[PDB]
């Protein structure tokens, strides 16, 4: 039963644009929500070719020692494996980091020995190629423990960026 | 030549090898220059020669005691030493900022600076300008103004990119054996690979049309995806759903229908092989594995069937559409292109068969795992 209908394809496009939004929020209290999508029992992240055993610990990483990010989708395609009940999607996107000089919490590097928050200054574009494994219940409008695979990797980088990869 | 050779000679004397420092102060005091007899124009000269010497590496520069009042004279510094890291222009009489604004966000690697006895030091705003001009500065006027590492904890993630990854040696090495078998047959003979494809197997082609930034080394600024845009299955690019139902190919006959549309390739894999970062990861519920590969290939040949001649422009006389006379992305030439390929294979007692095949083609660019 190779299911292939345009109605299912639309859901994939918006879902991929939805997961990126959570990764882009510099908020901290809301972060507990993004955990629910990840599978608590068994899950296998990969971020720039280093394994993460737990999904929860990888999210405290994204908020503590990683600067603000701002992704930008360019290509998505998927394939539903018959019998499996799961589908695999190929995602490509760009990445910008805030090179102003402070992290998410808002602490600068200058040591204190003594208008609102400045707008962040963004840097050059990067390159991402993301593969992820999802089950088919996402078509049924439920988002609890639906993410089973997440391979976030980067393919190229510019030399002008202050980030060292 | 001999005439320019003296200017090369003076740089050798005024560069100290072991300390890796180039002391440039008091240029006119060079004794070897006096036998010639000696303006305000030689400053850009050296800088050009320093880049082309190719034998001395500089990362620190002393330029104090040169009698300057404006910085336009040395503005070519940023064009020769982007990774300079220790500038001393102290003992000078500069008093305004319009001539120093030329280094906005430049000299990022620079992290030490001595500007003692300059009139600028007395200002209260003195702190602010640098703080944006040199984001990675740490020490200024021999006083710490930034907390070193605290800095290098923002501007660098806490690990290093790995070019290969796999759970076990047996699984990882076997995938490379599959990849070598798969790719070498890919270039030579399209016919044989059908036996690895199931009637349930599905294949699709995805094309990314973004232009890589010019700062990327060996970036391709004139991509040409002409043959792939009639078969590209991109969800966010094309909104004609009807077409997407036709882009997908299922079955033995459908897969080989596409296989002749794509041009002949030839990868420099097991030869040039630092380039082809690949990760493989298990697929528990179906007892399979996923192989994700990133690399590049060379379009050495053209497709046998155009797919736009037997049915395309069936009406004679009038040509096709946007006059491929350089128009469009720009054509349909034959040239190097990068690619990201992911695999889904279910092992069997007899032989493995491919479940799904995704191919993503983009403009050629260098890898990030380089060194």
């Amino acid at each position: 039963m190779v299911m292939n209908d345009a109605n299912q394809a639309q859901i994939t496009a918006t879902f991929t644009k939805k997961i990126l939004a959570h990764l882009d929020d510099p908020d901290s209290n809301k972060l507990a929500q993004f955990v629910q999508l990840f599978n608590p029992n068994n899950c296998r992240i990969i971020f720039n070719a280093t394994p993460f055993a737990q999904a929860t610990v990888f999210l405290q990483m994204w908020q503590n020692q990683v600067v603000q990010t701002q992704h930008a989708l360019t290509g998505v395609d998927y394939h539903a494996i018959p019998g499996s009940g799961t589908l695999i999607c190929n995602v490509n996107c760009k990445v910008r980091f805030d090179e102003s000089g402070r992290d998410k919490m808002g602490q600068d590097a200058t040591v204190p020995i003594q208008m609102n928050k400045p707008r962040p200054l963004w840097g050059p574009y990067f390159g991402i190629s993301l593969q992820l494994i999802i089950d088919d219940r996402i078509f049924r409008n439920d988002f609890n423990g639906v993410i089973s695979g997440f391979n976030y990797n980067m393919v190229y980088k510019p030399e002008d960026s202050l980030l060292k990869i | 030549s001999d005439t320019i050779s003296f200017l090369r000679g003076v740089l050798l004397k005024r560069y100290d090898p072991q300390t890796k420092l180039l002391n440039l102060g008091a240029l006119h005091s060079d004794p070897e220059l006096i036998q010639k007899g000696v303006q305000s124009k030689m400053f850009p000269a050296m800088m050009k020669l320093a880049s082309t010497e190719k034998s001395l590496i500089v990362e620190s520069v002393n330029l104090a005691d040169n009698q300057l009042k404006d910085i336009s004279a040395i503005s070519t510094l940023a064009q020769t030493f982007p990774n300079l890291k220790n500038l001393c222009l102290a003992n000078n009489q500069i008093f305004r900022f319009r001539s120093l604004e030329v280094w906005k966000n430049k000299f990022k690697d620079l992290r030490e600076l001595l500007m003692t006895n300059n009139p600028i030091t007395t200002d209260k705003l003195y702190r602010t300008e640098m703080l944006r001009l040199f984001p990675k500065l740490v020490v200024l006027d021999n006083v710490i103004v930034r907390d070193e590492q605290k800095l290098q904890t923002v501007y660098s993630l806490p690990m290093k990119i790995q070019q290969f990854f796999f759970e076990n040696d047996a699984l990882g090495q076997s995938s490379t054996d599959f990849a070598t078998n798969f790719l070498n047959l890919w270039d030579n003979n399209r016919e044989q690979l059908l036996n690895l494809y199931s009637p349930q197997s599905q294949f699709s082609v995805s094309v990314d049309s973004t232009i890589p930034p010019s700062t990327v080394t060996d970036s391709d600024q004139t991509p040409a995806f002409g043959y792939y845009m009639s078969s590209s299955r991109n969800i966010s690019k094309v909104s004609s759903e009807k077409s997407i139902q036709q882009r997908l190919s299922i079955g033995q006959e459908s897969i080989n229908s596409i296989f002749k549309t794509l041009p002949k390739t030839k990868h420099h894999l097991q030869e040039q092989p630092n380039e082809y970062s690949m990760e493989t990861i298990s697929y528990p519920q179906i007892n399979g594995f996923v192989i994700t590969l990133h690399g590049f290939f060379e379009e050495t040949g053209k497709p046998e069937l155009e797919s736009n001649k037997k049915t395309g422009k069936n009406n004679y006389q009038k040509n096709r559409r946007y006059n491929h006379g350089y128009n469009s992305t720009s054509n349909n030439k034959l040239s190097k292109k990068s690619f990201d390929r992911t695999w889904v294979i279910v092992p069997m007692n007899n032989s493995v068969i491919i479940a799904s095949d995704l191919l993503t083609v983009r403009a050629y660019s260098t890898g990030a795992w380089k060194t």
